[PDB]
């Protein structure tokens, strides 16, 4: 065994070694292991993602114009992010502006996905680590009316509804096909809802999983389908005609009025269901606001997005923040370059690639992504692994620093740096949350806090919708509805060399596509995830990354049965598939 | 009376078909789960993980062998030793086939499962492989499309459950119903096209009227899918409809056919 | 002035006379006089239809197969049932026979239109004569939630949700844009409801405006759109393709999943939102199962509808009773022909029509609609109508009359035959209904028993969709997928003489299409609708048809403000252009 | 802020436009109502009868004169002196020339209002009358099929409100943006009408595979509108859709233009 310090964390593989593969409610394929002391505390933390695809691989010698489409098929759980990435890129490359009514369809684009993704993550994925299902069919229907009634005013909240619910799920497990609840965690000493709040948040659990596939209506609107929406190089293939022969053709008054009362239904579903279930899982389990803290009292990192400005990615266009944080320093918020080859590295050391100096990180537009499969000396052998060894390479995930930094990334990261930036409605939000529930600010650095940040972010997402849809309506009452630019469409207006970054806010957080053009074609494609950040491996230096770090100095009830693992991990939304890529 | 079985399991994916899934309007995601099907197995939605997660497929798999349909979302890698998809420490390829092996019939969702989508485009860096080259003693019904529309996997769905078959199947393995006409067969634009009126630069005047995406690189003529009458997300559009051509997404090798851009 | 005896009344014009024109909350054009006496109670009461378009006269000469088309036409209300009655009756005539899938839909086309027609004349038409909104104004959100839940299991319920509702329509009135409820009765001594009730009610009414819009998605499918969906003459046109080639084309089972989930949602409003309002309206409202009870305890006609037995109209297959009760005698429900020139006729001495002897009432075989506007002395003049003279001709419907008695139909007319000629279902849902109310049977002959016979009628409707629609999986499961017959498709294959007759229950009642084809055309084409027969007018003996009996003997507590007539007026859902067509 | 004030009258009619107006999916017609217009004067809705509602009618067309839309639905018939359709004693058309009289602009809802419809079919027995040529010195626009499909109603309600002008229209009236192209030239079955491939006879193993309906009578070839695009009820479907032929509904003189089944 070896112990060695890092972090302000004592890592020490002594002692008994857990094993969760595989990590159900997630995106992907991920393997995790902790080792725990006799006090069952975690005293070391491995975090290992179990796939690869080779897109980077892939895009070499593709058309540019095309590259989204690849991209895209990353990940379908945060589909569109990487297609906007892609095409920040290229046109950053070719040096291409978009009219202002593709960049507005874009950013709303973007807040929709935030709304859905939020808003599934909390109840489809995270919800269950919370909520015992089973302790709901002991509620009393009137005690859970009662409940919900003095939460919210959402309207479906009667005793008849709670006992209709009930009865579902008892018939649902009458026959012994428990489905997705069976073999759960249900009784753990760490549930501490009442039974009738497991029942809210079980009916509310169902009425999400309806109300989810709504939200979607505007992606199809706008790009056809979701999931992998339609984009281009130069705007947005969805042509607007409102007053003219042929609107049926087109994005029209109809198409417009259908987006409106989307937006309308998500924010009102955000603001009255799935914010009081943030604010009373909160309430009954404000221990969790100081387990896993990890990174995000140290190192933390946004990018930023949502330009309002029209092809302007500075600081006075964005509406979500960039920055970075180091050292636990939050009155220093640092300015982030995505070209600076100082800042943002990938490194591979504990990773399975080659590079040609595995002790060095290399920034994304020096990035190479030669697969190499070398598991080394883990327990078990290398098509049969019983133990990963995090001494060697242990993960298909490469390591992102930012100058030599391990940052987390997302909700929290993001909400963070806003705060710290003096953003007054981050401010405001934050201040009433915490308050809310008679916490310090620093609960928000937590397991606990992730998941408040993000129904935060999900409540700012449906606000913004509704503003970016009243930008796009000014501009066509002023006559302006031009969506894509062409001038630079075809390849021979394009550089014979040239090099572009396309960055964004992800749901889960920073999202960097790198790509170089030559002679017509892609030279190099280089993406950097948010989970490529939080699920990191270790470096040269043997810092960990975000969930090894919030796994550290995590008490076990019961080390046979993972939830406090569980709680932590999905408290990132992590989405293994976008982080290999 | 007890729900028909059912384990789902995820080889390298994106997810999408699965969120498609989850879309359907008619019924619900969740009167499926709840009603219609037992929804034994699925990491992207059960409560149990690790060693509880494995409990439940050895479980299933053997009380219900024989009786169990094994939907797939995504494929095998045959390059590392399979290890570019790791289950349990071991090869995707070996949950694949065991659970393979008890199952009365398989659904492969997706282009991925079916043909090989994008991992399997040039040049195949993991030898990604779709699921009917690795399991070939099973019915395999392929449901193609990146992903396929989410009304279309539920009315397969129903159409098993309440018809107690397989849906009849073209040559390639696909469900008649929904994958016997092509895309152009039933387009809305096709008066243009037959007329000659087409999009020539996006948001030109034949694109704020609706004219024919051909020129723009529309693959709808070779490809075979409901997008064009079905329509996605509770009917609201599809791509065309939305202005950009079909990618070809449901056809077999549609990443390698050129550009997305070139003329079909 | 004058006097005489008819039906038990004392027809009286003497004393003050009122007018009532226009009638609102009603399809079409209506006027209404009375004569109240120095008690403020109606001695004399006349209906008058103030509209006519003459489709009996337009179908002349057109192709049989097109007819369906034309009379459908007649009303957007009841859309859907001129078409049934007219492909039946051109069935009728040339011989055709259509497949049991095709019987099936239009089974579950009327059953939708009962539906949708019943759940809307209870919120939007009849509801503001119950229901006081403004009074909704001083509710307390709290108490409205508790009456809510102690009526039903609807989830829609919260102290939240009522607060919203208020607030949102204080906001409406605020600015004096009262729109709708400008000038209404609010405040009048009839309005009984508590304020809570008020609330709870114009929350429904506005639940039941946004939810009626799915209801027709069913008719959507089957039948193209709604308004005035498509038929065809030898069953449907939406041909069915479940496991071929193609089935992109036509009914496969993406639609007919759409169709099963509006089924579902519909019976759940009806049965929780419809069905205890209804009731509700009964309990605050008891005297008015003494008011209104006219010839509901006399004369009630049905013809019967919904064959479940393709091809049959008699009394085996079809699933709502037909039969008449003449002279009070409910222990004799009479058989009911259609052909039988000794059973229905039309009387026009009192119509603005020309028959060759206005003292003898027409079978519709022998039917006449030769319009002539001739209103005599009516205290202005031609083309200034300030007291019409129902001594004389005094509006555009035609008077029906069944064996020369004046008879009721509709939703009241339907269940007391059905409930005497000892139907179990509507035995038991009768007596319970009456039993949770405390009133005796004879309390459904009123007003209030029509308002809660139609609610009835809704849910019993609602029930019989999902049973036609399994009836139809049936068929599909066992490889039966025929839609039409098309034998006799070409007119070389008809009768070179034929006539038919069509029939069925519209959501209002009894309706018949008598049609004569000749040489491939139609010849004759006679409607007696189901407001011909509840709105007539008086006939050669005085006799005074539903509406009228109706009102006779009402007092009225404000002269000026006639809420009690338009109380009855609204119960029986008049529709004025069905009724002149 | 205020909302925009509403009359809207009915004459001779189905009241098919006014159940069209309430299927709208969005906006739906209660915040249409609520939120967006001042509906003032509405028979079909309104709870004031009689002499209340007179007094509705005459107070808002007095005091919103010159600043109120007016609504029309159906038409009047010059035969009998107007007594076809009598509103309070009166001919109908009294109504309509008052309300017509203080209105800033005319929407004429449906084929009635547009061009006659069903009652102006032969032989025209009241002698029914679009409501163009009897106003002839106000601005209207034209809105017609039998009934117009809901969420156009909607889409060109809230078009109105938003960009606070009238939408453009053709020679005829009809706004550009949803009668500007022929049903056939955006119909789904066209690749079948290009092809040969045509329905027969009703339920034919074309029919059975959506093939285009020229030889059962289709009228699509000859009519504008947005059924074939915009579709009705939420998009769910239209005539063609469900397998009967466009009658031509929104076309002036429709009825009198041969038999449905008789081909263009
Ligand atoms: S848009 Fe594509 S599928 Fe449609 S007609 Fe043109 S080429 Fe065919
Ligand atoms: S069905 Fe009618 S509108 Fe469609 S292609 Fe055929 S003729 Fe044209
Ligand atoms: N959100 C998201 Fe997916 C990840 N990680 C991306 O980008
Ligand atoms: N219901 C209805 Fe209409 C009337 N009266 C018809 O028929
Ligand atoms: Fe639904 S996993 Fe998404 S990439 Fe193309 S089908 Fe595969
Ligand atoms: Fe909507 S009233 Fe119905 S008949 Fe043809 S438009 Fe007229
Ligand atoms: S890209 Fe795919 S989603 Fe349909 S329109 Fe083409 S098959
Ligand atoms: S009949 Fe009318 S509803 Fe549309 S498809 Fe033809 S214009
Ligand atoms: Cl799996
Ligand atoms: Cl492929
Ligand atoms: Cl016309
Ligand atoms: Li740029
Ligand atoms: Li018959
Ligand atoms: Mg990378
Ligand atoms: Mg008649
Ligand atoms: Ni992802
Ligand atoms: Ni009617």
């Amino acid at each position: 065994s070896t112990q060695y310090e890092t972090q302000g964390y004592t890592i020490n593989n002594a002692g008994r070694r857990l094993v969760v593969d595989p990590i159900t409610r997630i995106q992907g394929h991920m393997r995790c292991e902790v080792n725990i002391n006799d006090q069952n505390v975690i005293t070391n933390a491995v975090s290992c993602g179990t796939m690869f695809r080779g897109l980077e691989i892939i895009l070499q010698g593709r058309d540019p114009r095309d590259a989204w489409a690849f991209v895209e098929r990353i990940c379908g759980v945060c589909t569109g992010v990487h297609a906007l990435a892609s095409v920040y890129a290229i046109e950053d490359a070719i040096g291409i502006k978009v009219p202002d009514n593709a960049n507005i369809i874009r950013n709303i684009m973007l807040a929709t996905l935030w709304c859905h993704d939020h808003l599934v993550h909390f109840y489809q994925l995270a919800g269950m680590d919370w909520i015992d299902v089973l302790d709901a069919l002991k509620a009393d229907p009137r005690k859970t009316s009662e409940l919900a009634q003095s939460l919210s005013s959402w309207p479906k909240s009667s005793p008849g509804y709670f006992f209709d619910v009930q009865n579902r799920l008892k018939k649902f497990v009458e026959g012994g096909q428990l489905g997705i609840f069976r073999n759960g965690y249900w009784g753990h000493p760490q549930y501490k809802l009442p039974p009738e709040a497991n029942l809210m948040g079980f009916a509310h659990y169902l009425e999400a999983l309806d109300f989810q596939r709504e939200i979607v209506k505007i992606h199809a609107v706008f790009g056809g389908k979701n999931p992998h929406p339609n984009w281009i190089v130069g705007g947005m293939p969805c042509a607007i005609n409102i007053d003219e022969s042929g609107a049926v053709g087109a994005v029209n008054m109809e198409r417009l009025n259908l987006v409106q009362s989307i937006i309308t239904r998500t924010a009102d579903f955000i603001n009255n269901v799935m914010i009081p279930d943030a604010l009373a899982i909160g309430q009954f389990n404000k221990p969790w606001s100081e387990i896993g803290t990890g990174l995000s009292d140290k190192c933390v990192l946004s990018y930023g997005a949502f330009p309002d400005i029209a092809n302007d990615f500075g600081e006075k266009s964005l509406l979500m923040p960039g920055g970075a944080v180091i050292n636990g320093d939050f009155n220093n918020v640092l300015p982030v370059d995505l070209v600076d080859p100082q800042q943002v590295q990938e490194f591979v050391d504990h990773a399975w690639y080659r590079y040609p100096n595995d002790q060095v990180g290399r920034h994304p537009f020096d990035g190479i992504t030669d697969p190499w499969y070398n598991p080394g000396d883990v327990k078990g052998s290398d098509t049969n692994i019983q133990q990963l060894n995090e001494q060697e390479r242990y993960s298909w995930i490469k390591a992102p620093r930012w100058r030599g930094n391990a940052m987390e990334v997302g909700p929290l990261a993001r909400t963070l740096i806003a705060y710290h930036k003096g953003d007054a409605a981050t401010v405001e939000s934050v201040d009433r949350m915490m308050s809310a529930l008679n916490l310090p600010l620093s609960g928000i650095q937590s397991t606990l806090g992730r998941i408040l940040c993000r129904a935060h972010e999900a409540q700012w997402a449906a606000g913004k919708l509704q503003y970016f849809f009243d930008k796009l309506m000014t501009n066509l009452k002023n006559g302006n509805l031009a969506t894509a630019s062409t001038e630079k469409w075809e390849p021979a207006t394009w550089p014979t060399e040239c090099r572009g970054v396309g960055f964004t806010e992800a749901p889960r957080g920073a999202l960097g596509h790198w790509a170089a053009i030559r002679d017509g074609k892609i030279d190099l494609y280089q993406c950097v995830v948010p989970t490529t950040w939080n699920a990191s491996p270790r470096d040269p230096k043997g810092q960990i990354g975000a969930y090894e770090a919030a796994l550290m100095n995590t008490k076990m009830a019961i080390p046979e049965q993972p939830l406090e693992i569980l709680r932590t991990l999905h408290s990132f939304d992590p989405c293994l598939a976008c982080s290999t890529h | 009376k007890p729900r028909i079985p059912v384990v789902w399991i995820h080889g390298l994916e994106c997810t999408c078909c699965t969120e498609s899934f989850i879309r359907s309007a008619h019924p619900l995601a969740k009167d499926v789960i709840l009603s219609l099907i037992s929804l034994d197995y699925d990491d992207t939605l059960m409560a149990a993980a690790g060693t509880q997660a494995e409990e439940v497929f050895e479980d299933i798999i053997t009380q219900y062998n024989g009786k169990y349909i094994l939907a797939v979302e995504g494929n095998p890698p045959l390059g590392e030793q399979g290890m570019f998809c790791i289950s349990s420490g071991r090869p995707f390829i070996e949950k694949l086939k065991r659970a393979a092996a008890g199952a009365s019939a398989i659904i492969a969702w997706g282009t991925c499962a079916s043909w090989g989508c994008v991992q399997a485009a040039r040049p195949n860096p993991t030898q990604a492989t779709p699921i009917d080259k690795v399991i070939t003693d099973k019915p395999i019904i392929k449901v193609p499309g990146c992903p396929p529309i989410p009304d279309v996997m539920s009315a397969i769905i129903t159409y098993m459950v309440t018809f107690d078959r397989l849906p009849d199947v073209d040559r390639m393995g696909r469900p008649l119903m929904f994958y016997g006409q092509r895309i152009h067969d039933k387009c809305y634009r096709r008066a243009h096209f037959d007329a000659g009126e087409f999009v020539q630069s996006w948001d030109d005047d034949a694109a704020r009227k609706g004219y024919c995406l051909y020129k723009m690189g529309c693959k709808g003529p070779t490809t075979y899918n409901a997008c064009s009458s079905t329509r996605w997300n509770d009917g609201v559009s599809f791509p065309i409809q939305s202005g950009h051509g079909c990618l070809g997404c449901a056809e077999n090798g549609f990443w390698d056919r050129g550009s997305f851009y070139s003329r079909v």
